[PDB]
RNA sequence: CGAGCUGGAGAUACGCUUUGACUCGGGGAUGUCCGAAUGGGGAAACCCACCUCGUAAGAGGUAUCCGCAAGGAUGGGAACUCAGGGAACUGAAACAUCUCAGUACCUGAAGGAGAAGAAAGAGAAUUCGAUUCCGUUAGUAGCGGCGAGCGAACCCGGAUCAGCCCAAACCGAAACGCUUGCGUUUCGGGGUUGUAGGACCAUCAAGCCGAAGUGGCUGGAAAGCUACACCUCAGAAGGUGAGAGUCCUGUAGGCGAACGAGCCCUGAGUAGGUCGUUGUUCGUGAAACGAUGACUGAAUCCGCGCGGACCACCGCGCAAGGCUAAAUACUCCCAGUGACCGAUAGCGCAUAGUACCGUGAGGG
RNA sequence: AACGAUAAAAGAAGUGAGAAUCUUCUUCGCCGUAAGGACAAGGGUUCCUGGGGAAGGGUCGUCCGCCCAGGGAAAGUCGGGACCUAAGGUGAGGCCGAACGGCGCAGCCGAUGGACAGCAGGUCAAGAUUCCUGCACCGAUCAUGUGGAGUGAUGGAGGGACGCAUUACGCUAUCCAAUGCCAAGCUAUGGCUAUGCUGGUUGGUACGCUCAAGGGCGAUCGGGUCAGAAAAUCUACCGGUCUGCCUCAGACGUAUCGGGAGCCGAAGUUGGAAACGCGACGGUGCCAAGAAAAGCUUCUAAACGU
């Protein structure tokens, strides 16, 4: 359910200072609304979302061996929690 | 129960991902390994739909 | 099946497998979104809902037309079938009739085929005996600005052959219909036609088993040369460092699974007619017959239709109800084969409806 | 032949195998209702970072909008949808038609229009009414309390609801002057010793017995059935009935959050100009006579209570 709505963490230097500010950033399945993306943190993770906000992110149209390529397609999401601002930690 | 025995191999797909996604991934097979896991967990369910209800 | 496997993929890490993997044959179960699309909307694959499940996450439903209901339909198919429509270049050495041709094209319906089919026929022997296909008749008979040109059928020889049931005269209803044992449509029995009948009264599958050769020589390499052998129901073929009957896969032959596919009546707004037309060889011709668009409109078995205006005689046949396998066509798909190609050939493609061109249809 | 406008370029310094062409510095020339800036269509990673140098670049190339990889794109309030309607498109029933199809009321779709809640700043290498800080606003559900009863529709009414030209008053954006204020230093060439030169010289919000042009409005008691389907305490008709209220554009003050030249934070004055923007749906004239629907305000019908 909640387990696989989630991709994978967003792994960007601007990412990583965000992880600082208690602020967590990560990759999502594009067809996933708002509401079940907060639950589906919470649930996984234990804590209170007091911010969300989302992005549809078209795939880069890279191409290998002279076959021209296509998209690949996702939609990062960010999300603000309250002063419990853990996660599993796993920040790095 | 079998929801419960279905979420924890979800679960471990997820942050088994998540390490995939980092430095980490040194076992691949531990993925597909679980996947199957969760197909033939659901492919069960299925043969006592029909078994007993008829 | 019996050691490999982890797609092409050729690149490592990771594993899985003699409690049988992988691969092959056969079933199940999952099956996002669009698309007949069908909950409502829509610029396909995206937006927006409602109702019961209801703990949630998730599941199930919500189009229309047929029908009480089950259950059915809608869309998609290379060509083939039938149907509703239906050209023109062209030929006629110009062009109107005519041809091209009921060809192309469009549209509808259906299937593995389809159509057609069981004589109110053909036809001239008082012969024949459903339909379709092939040969021949025969380019004959005919049609035709009697020009260009178009062009049958019967007999006969073959492929395959099967014939079958309803309506109605009369029984018995029931319901409704009216002056009193009747007649409009349902349901049974009965009854289905021309030598007139009938009523009422006396094997293919996945696969498994499968014979026979060694030494020297040339050579990078043996399958070639050579010398002695051997099998043969098996010398078809492909691979193997160059040309292999006896090295491999195979071949002739043999076996071969749980589930697997496969032969008093006999039809009326009709038959018939006048007007317009048309089909078969049928171009208004002496033009019958079938066919409907308009208006009319019969007869019963001593009766009805036809036999190419029409009449008499003589013959053939029973219309206005339905179904019907097989011989026929085609080739998306599979197998085999080839005095077929072998890289400007062969399909457009040794793969691509791609690149590229176009707003598109479309081309490529 | 050409190398795509006759808007010139020069030197120094750097990097590199390699430099007229890449980077830096200092000058020069060119646009400046543009050749600057912000959007819509359209394009689709061209954006930023780090690398590269085949080909693409009309030369070169260490560079590039080229090639490789990694990042970047944040919304209750902006634009669209979950709201509305126009032309147009659809369209159960319905009207037609050899077939395929052609029309068509309601209804539905359809923005180029209507309705609708946020402003100031900060800032990644690359996002900003989106993230952050400060401080607001909007709908919905619930709770506490006041209130302690009427809510008041797929239906009625009002209203939304609209032309063109011209133009009175007031104002802001915004621009100018100065011996106003504030900050910094210097000066030479012949002079000035600052009264010179240079630069900056306020944004949002909250509260005012503050100043203020302009702009909106009449208002109830009752009669009639024949009007709005019936209803109606709301509208429309008709009859009786007596300058003043509201609004702040914007300015001013106080406070506060910002910003501010500059070496953390100074000043925030007086005088003048001024919009097509704002007050506003103002005034006047004219003929060719200037959308609809929802939201919104008001009424009962049914139902639910009191
Ligand atoms: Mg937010
Ligand atoms: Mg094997
Ligand atoms: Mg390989
Ligand atoms: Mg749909
Ligand atoms: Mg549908
Ligand atoms: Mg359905
Ligand atoms: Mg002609
Ligand atoms: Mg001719
Ligand atoms: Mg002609
Ligand atoms: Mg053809
Ligand atoms: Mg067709
Ligand atoms: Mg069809
Ligand atoms: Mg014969
Ligand atoms: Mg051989
Ligand atoms: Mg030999
Ligand atoms: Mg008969
Ligand atoms: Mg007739
Ligand atoms: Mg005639
Ligand atoms: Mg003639
Ligand atoms: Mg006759
Ligand atoms: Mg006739
Ligand atoms: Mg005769
Ligand atoms: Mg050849
Ligand atoms: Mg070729
Ligand atoms: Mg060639
Ligand atoms: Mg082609
Ligand atoms: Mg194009
Ligand atoms: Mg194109
Ligand atoms: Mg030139
Ligand atoms: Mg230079
Ligand atoms: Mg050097
Ligand atoms: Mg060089
Ligand atoms: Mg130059
Ligand atoms: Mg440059
Ligand atoms: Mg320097
Ligand atoms: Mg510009
Ligand atoms: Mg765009
Ligand atoms: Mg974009
Ligand atoms: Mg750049
Ligand atoms: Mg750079
Ligand atoms: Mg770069
Ligand atoms: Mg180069
Ligand atoms: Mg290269
Ligand atoms: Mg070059
Ligand atoms: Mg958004
Ligand atoms: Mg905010
Ligand atoms: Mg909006
Ligand atoms: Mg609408
Ligand atoms: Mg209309
Ligand atoms: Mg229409
Ligand atoms: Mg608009
Ligand atoms: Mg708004
Ligand atoms: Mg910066
Ligand atoms: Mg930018
Ligand atoms: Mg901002
Ligand atoms: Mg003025
Ligand atoms: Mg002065
Ligand atoms: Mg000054
Ligand atoms: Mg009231
Ligand atoms: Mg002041
Ligand atoms: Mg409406
Ligand atoms: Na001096």
């Amino acid at each position: 359910s909640h387990y696989d709505i989630l991709q994978a963490p967003v792994i960007s230097e601007k990412a990583y200072s965000a992880m600082e500010r208690g602020v967590y950033s990560f990759w999502v399945s594009p067809k996933a609304t708002k509401t079940e993306i907060k639950d589906a943190i919470q649930q996984a993770f234990g804590v209170r979302v007091i911010g969300i906000s989302t992005m549809n992110v078209p795939g880069k149209r890279k191409r290998v061996g002279r076959f021209i390529g296509q998209r690949n397609d996702r939609k990062k999401a960010i999300v603000r929690l309250a002063e419990g601002q853990s996660i599993e930690a796993l920040a790095g | 129960d079998f929801a419960k025995e279905i979420d924890a191999r979800k679960k471990e797909l997820m942050e088994l991902r998540f390490q995939a996604a980092a430095g980490q991934l040194a076992q691949p097979h531990r993925v597909r390994q679980l996947r199957r896991e969760v197909a033939q967990l659901n492919t069960v369910k299925a043969e006592l739909a029909r078994k007993g209800e008829q």
